[PDB]
């Protein structure tokens, strides 16, 4: 029974780890998506100039 | 200060044009308070 009680929380931490890797990956995509737009704006200034 | 054809002997009055203004928009972090905990009451089921 204690084995099943431990297996429940280790599966729950598997769920937490998958969710955390999804959030890290998605934050890390959004930061690049914002970096590209800042670069596009400061490049558009040079093209207009 | 003209010539005999009426053409100006001076160089014309130059004017360097203005640089294009960089656009800038308002950016604000979202603001929001946490939600307080609901009230408590003892249930009918035991803790396990």
């Amino acid at each position: 029974q204690a084995l099943d009680s431990a297996r429940s929380l280790t599966g729950q931490l598997m769920q937490f780890g998958s969710t955390l890797l999804g959030l890290i990956e998605r934050r890390d995509a959004e930061a690049m998506s914002e970096l590209l737009q800042n670069q596009a704006g400061e490049l558009m200034l040079s093209s207009l100039r | 200060n003209l010539s005999i054809d009426g053409q100006p002997l001076s160089l014309p009055v130059f004017a360097a044009p203005a640089d294009p203004a960089a656009l800038l928009s308002a950016a604000a972090a979202a603001s929001g308070g946490s939600k307080p905990l609901p009230s408590a009451d003892i249930p009918a089921m035991r803790f396990p």
